[PDB]
DNA sequence: GTCCCTGTTCGGGCGCC
DNA sequence: GGTTGGCGCCCGAACAGGGACTG
């Protein structure tokens, strides 16, 4: 029907007025397509045809769908979206079934012509018109306006959903204990019933929705475990997801890959386990998505790795609000993390990866922060509580570490797991400084034209250095410097330099970072036995940084 | 009750576009209780999305309660509303508050919602409540009556609210109240029990209309200090020469000059250093200077106030206040004995915008020590305040973590 | 102010609906 | 094979800071 619902009023964003766009020409046998659809939709009140006095156009292709060579209609209204109002999009978020609680009786049912079954503010209408090509220059086309919300009109979603909770509240209202996932025109509907009773509830509710203009055809999944809903396969105490499918392809474009990350991605939220960094990183150039990146033979390993996981069966089960969240994280690789959450062991609610890069400098316990902060946010999201956490890190490791860390960090109720890898610090910085080992005063210098620097030091026990950069820069040579003096002295050593740039990097424990150098930095500290390492204020004649300044300032 | 009040964004801007955050089943269930409930009394009205405006909210119990406390993040809508809350406001701050040995907290936004708003400013109130896993799309509101935690609120329940004090005020010519937004600040020199009992005489001269501790003049200021010692090394000159060098932007007359020169060439980090003459008669002096006050620093109620806040570990947190940089209005530390890294420091945030509010009216910007990330994840597990501070995310160097240093 | 360098956000591809 | 909205993962491009410079 029309809904009898009430429009929502829409306006065009102030100043500009409706689209008047050339309609571009189409085969004759999409011009019949869609004569054809623009016919029954006129004779079923979701379009009226216009005369001339309709001053807009928006170009309408039309386009064969999924199999059938069957073509569906569809109108570009970029501009008119351009020009439309700003709205604010109700849709937070995805239902993710894990936050399914188990019902006793579950039905799944879609709704038909559901944008089509929605009527349009009258006023906005004519910004709609559209034109359908004669088969060429030869005949005006036939013009329509659109009474209902038209397919690929920024407003039409957002509007729907809006719509679409106003007429659902009345029986949400009668039936607090229906359970109704609404997700655009998709419903499962869920209720601790007898199929019997459970299945009159729906019938309600199909008359309810018929009542108010929307159809409930049948693609309705009655009694029929396995369900398909929003991509899984919901079995009555198990889940899952439906296929995955990673392209098996010789030569990889760039966003070839990107697609090759997404299945992941999507597979990684059942599927414990799966590593993606290695092939998100084959990413990091600059790019035509066209251009065709080699398999990095690192992320061959990675792939081999996943495709291999995708044989196993897994499925996850449905929350129960009677018992806790719990979730444990792994350390599964370089910046690679795995996690399940779960309410008993081995029955797990869902899984999922961390592996994001926050930062140039970064190591395993900021990471597994941030990973835990990550599942924090997700667990809110689909449980409204947060999880237990069992990790794979040692009191011990955490407080040395949120001890020498000087911006607040944090960790809730977690219970140490011995599930190793554990989480380490790989080298610690002295507090203070070490008893008669050698002390090096490092600086380097930079020339802002030339691009040229300096860097070395002098040390206590007599010797120095410099050294020549070619195209560096000051915090390059600072950097440099403390690279330098790590090279040079014995298992134990002191450093002072005027860097508060190099003082911070290095004082927050890099085990990782997107600098060679850092990375250069970081391999002599792993092998040094103890290293303290001092600032100073530079340029103020401190015995000896001025010195190691002296020298080093040639550029 | 009746009619209203014409208001309008500050001459350019345009509405709040803020995204709803995650919230928990319980703060998701206190707020459609208390939404459904002031919309059978016609406080919000129930909009979609021909609203392009929103803002965030959640809910706090103020203390330990059951009674959860609606708080709506009006931070950019207040931002973006017109110049009226110094150029309408009234308000001069009675600068003796701060002087009282006793003032209480009272919170009164449930007593904005009498006056109604102008008709076409409600839409830029808008805000959005989730549905946990997403079971259904957002639901949405906006307000017909002041809001609490608004900043025009009080900026127009202000003849009134000058009004419904009349009486208490004239009746108690040594009793100071002060209205920042959603916020009562009243406090008294009285007794420890007979102010408690009078502040309670207040809620009635109230609560015929409608409907915790701390003590002021003992946030005691927190000095700059160098450490003394019997012997001094080079690694131990080296660092007082790096604080004092610093403390030498904040202190004009610090030198340093005589210490610098113990590090006479490339001594070894541990080597002991026999402090000549001049060199202890010269951080004897320095630490002179860091006894004064620093001088001529004044409040500028037209420009901005900006927290910084340190972690310096063991449950203490050092901050200053100030305008222009160095120029601090004040510094403290945030003592807490022997741990939550971020309940403490969201606490301290609230400890010091009090402060700020009590002693000079507005809030501070923030400039914190953590990740945006982890202050985002759990910060309103803790909150317990109706205003918020603004605040944004800082990369400290280690040093100024070294520059507040006790032992 | 100019360099850097770091941290954000913002689009844009992909995934899934 | 030319359209819309959502969330997620990535990347990089744009920014905003902060430190260090400069004659
Ligand atoms: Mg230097």
């Amino acid at each position: 029907p029309i809904s009898p619902i009430e429009t929502v009023p829409v306006k065009l964003k102030p100043g500009m007025d409706g689209p008047k766009v050339k309609q571009w020409p189409l085969t004759e046998e999409k011009i019949k397509a869609l004569v054809e659809i623009c016919t029954e939709m006129e004779k079923e009140g979701k379009i009226s045809k216009i005369g001339p006095e309709n001053p807009y156009n928006t170009p309408v292709f039309a386009i064969k769908k999924k199999d059938s060579t069957k073509w569906r209609k569809l109108v570009d209204f970029r501009e008119l979206n351009k020009r439309t109002q700003d709205f604010w999009e109700v849709q937070l978020g995805i239902p993710h079934p894990a936050g399914l609680k188990k019902k006793k009786s579950v039905t799944v049912l879609d709704v038909g012509d559901a944008y089509f079954s929605v009527p349009l503010d009258e006023d906005f209408r004519k910004y709609t018109a559209f034109t359908i090509p004669s088969i060429n220059n030869e005949t005006p086309g036939i013009r329509y306006q659109y009474n209902v919300l038209p397919q690929g009109w920024k407003g039409s979603p957002a509007i729907f959903q809006s719509s679409m909770t106003k007429i659902l509240e009345p029986f949400r209202k009668q039936n607090p204990d229906i359970v109704i996932y609404q997700y655009m025109d998709d419903l499962y509907v869920g209720s601790d019933l007898e199929i019997g009773q459970h299945r009159t509830k729906i019938e309600e509710l199909r008359q309810h929705l018929l009542r108010w203009g929307l159809t409930t055809p049948d693609k309705k999944h009655q009694k029929e475990p396995p369900f398909l809903w929003m991509g899984y396969e919901l079995h009555p105490d198990k889940w899952t997801v439906q296929p995955i499918v990673l392209p098996e392809k010789d030569s990889w474009t760039v966003n070839d890959i990107c697609k090759l990350v997404g299945k992941l991605n999507w597979a990684s939220q059942i599927y414990p386990g799966i590593k993606v960094r290695q092939l998100s990183k084959l990413l990091r150039g600059t790019k035509a998505l066209t251009e065709v990146i080699p398999l990095t033979e690192e992320a061959e390993l990675e792939l081999a790795e996943n495709r291999e996981i995708l044989k196993e069966p897994v499925h996850g089960v449905y929350y129960d609000p009677s018992k806790d969240l719990i979730a444990e994280i792994q350390k599964q690789g370089q910046g690679q993390w795995t996690y399940q959450i779960y309410q008993e062991p081995f029955k797990n609610l869902k899984t999922g990866k961390y592996a994001r890069m926050r930062g140039a400098h970064t190591n395993d316990v900021k990471q597994l922060t941030e990973a835990v902060q990550k599942i924090t946010t997700e667990s809110i999201v689909i449980w409204g509580k947060t999880p237990k956490f069992k990790l794979p890190i040692q009191k011990e490791t955490w407080e040395t570490w949120w001890t020498e860390y000087w911006q607040a960090t944090w960790i809730p109720e977690w219970e140490f797991v011995n599930t190793p890898p554990l989480v380490k610090l790989w080298y610690q910085l002295e507090k203070e400084p070490i008893v008669g080992a050698e002390t090096f005063y490092v600086d380097g210098a930079a020339n802002r034209e030339t691009k040229l620097g300096k860097a070395g030091y002098v040390t206590n026990r007599g010797r120095q250095k410099v050294v020549t950069l070619t195209d560096t820069t000051n915090q390059k040579t600072e950097l440099q410097a403390i690279y330098l003096a790590l090279q040079d002295s014995g298992l134990e050593v002191n450093i002072v330099t005027d860097s508060q740039y190099a003082l911070g990097i290095i004082q927050a424990q890099p085990d990782q970072s997107e600098s060679e150098l850092v990375n250069q930095i970081i391999e002599q500290l792993i092998k040094k036995e103890k290293v303290y390492l001092a600032w100073v204020p530079a340029h103020k004649g401190i015995g000896g940084n001025e010195q190691v300044d002296k020298l080093v300032s040639a550029g | 009750p009746i009619e209203t009040v014409p208001v309008k964004l500050k001459p350019g801007m345009d509405g709040p576009k803020v995204k709803q955050w995650p919230l928990t089943e319980e703060k998701i269930k206190a707020l459609v209780e208390i939404c459904t409930e002031m919309e059978k009394e016609g406080k919000i009205s129930k909009i979609g999305p021909e609203n392009p405006y929103n803002t965030p909210v959640f809910a706090i119990k103020k203390k330990d309660s059951t009674k959860w406390r609606k708080l709506v993040d009006f931070r950019e809508l207040n931002k973006r509303t017109q110049d009226f809350w110094e150029v309408q406001l009234g308000i001069p701050h009675p600068a003796g508050l701060k002087k009282k040995k006793s003032v209480t907290v009272l919170d009164v936004g449930d007593a904005y919602f009498s006056v109604p708003l102008d008709e076409d400013f409600r839409k830029y109130t808008a805000f959005t409540i989730p549905s946990i896993n997403n079971e259904t799309p957002g639901i949405r509101y906006q307000y017909n009556v002041l809001p609490q935690g608004w900043k025009g609120s009080p900026a127009i329940f202000q003849s009134s609210m000058t009004k419904i004090l009349e009486p208490f005020r004239k009746q108690n010519p040594d009793i100071v109240i002060y209205q920042y937004m959603d916020d009562l600040y009243v406090g008294s020199d009285l007794e420890i029990g007979q102010h408690r009992t009078k502040i309670e005489e207040l809620r009635q001269h109230l609560l015929r209309w409608g409907l915790y501790e701390l003590h002021p003049d003992k946030w005691t200021v927190q000095p700059i200090v160098l450490p003394e010692k019997d012997s001094w090394t080079v690694n131990d000159i080296q660092k007082l020469v790096g604080k004092l060098n610093w403390a030498s932007q904040i202190y004009p007359g610090i030198k340093v000059r005589q210490l610098s020169k113990l590090l006479r060439g490339t001594k070894a980090l541990t080597e002991v250093i026999p402090l000549t003459e001049e060199a202890e008669l010269e951080l004897a002096e320095n630490r002179e200077i860091l006894k004064e006050p620093v001088h001529g620093v004044y409040y500028d109620p037209s420009k901005d106030l900006i927290a910084e806040i340190q972690k310096q570990g063991q449950g203490q947190w050092t901050y200053q206040i100030y305008q222009e940089p160095f120029k601090n209005l004040k510094t403290g530390k945030y003592a807490r004995m022997r741990t939550n890294d971020v309940k403490q420091l969201t606490e301290a945030v609230q400890k010091i915008t009090t402060e700020s509010i009590v002693i000079w009216g507005k809030t501070p910007k923030f400039k914190l020590p953590i990740q945006k990330e982890t202050w985002e994840t759990w910060w309103t597990e803790y909150w317990q305040a109706t205003w918020i501070p603004e605040w944004e995310f800082v990369n400290t160097p280690p040093l100024v973590k070294l520059w507040y240093q006790l032992e």
